[PDB]
């Protein structure tokens, strides 16, 4: 499946929600010992850009599940 | 809820791997349901070597979450079915 190149882009109401979510998933990825392949992502103010670059498609499957769930956990305790 | 620009791409071999997952892909694949095909702006295509998917969202990422989890499953059985 040679290489499996990703970009990810979010736009969130607030630039406080881009924080939040930010903060609570650079946590995660800074950490995720298990490396599946490379995914850096950075904060564009109200925006959150995410870039992995996989070597299959389980773990791009994996990657991007992981990372846009965390978005939504982090989303939806940030609005209870 | 959120405003979601995605870009994913696929690299291959030859022209016509690209081509036999993006045709896989578009039609009669069942892991995406229609609703969530209904929903969003999927589009499946190849580009040579690569099959290129680019999806432009705005709703709440529950949908948006599936509806790759189910497109990368539905490649991810393409070539399973391809390379058997």
């Amino acid at each position: 499946p040679k290489r499996v190149q990703g970009k990810i882009v979010i736009e969130f109401p607030s630039e406080d929600i881009a924080e939040v979510v930010y903060t609570s998933v650079l946590y995660e990825h800074v950490s995720v010992p298990y490396r599946r392949s490379r995914v850096n992502f950075r904060r564009e103010g109200r925006r959150i850009v995410l870039e992995i670059e996989a070597n299959d498609s389980s773990a791009m499957r994996g990657t991007v599940n992981s990372y846009l769930r965390w978005i939504k956990v982090a989303l939806d305790v940030l609005n209870i | 809820k959120i405003r979601a620009k995605v870009e994913l791409t696929w690299e291959y071999e030859d022209e016509e791997t690209a081509k036999a997952i993006a045709n896989a892909v578009n039609v009669d694949n069942i892991s995406i349901p229609e609703k969530l095909k209904k929903s969003l702006n999927l589009i499946t295509f190849p580009d040579g070597a690569r099959v290129v998917t680019k999806v432009k969202y705005e709703g709440e990422i529950e949908s948006l979450v599936v509806a790759l989890d189910d497109l990368i499953f539905a490649i991810k059985v393409a070539e399973e079915v391809l390379w058997s």
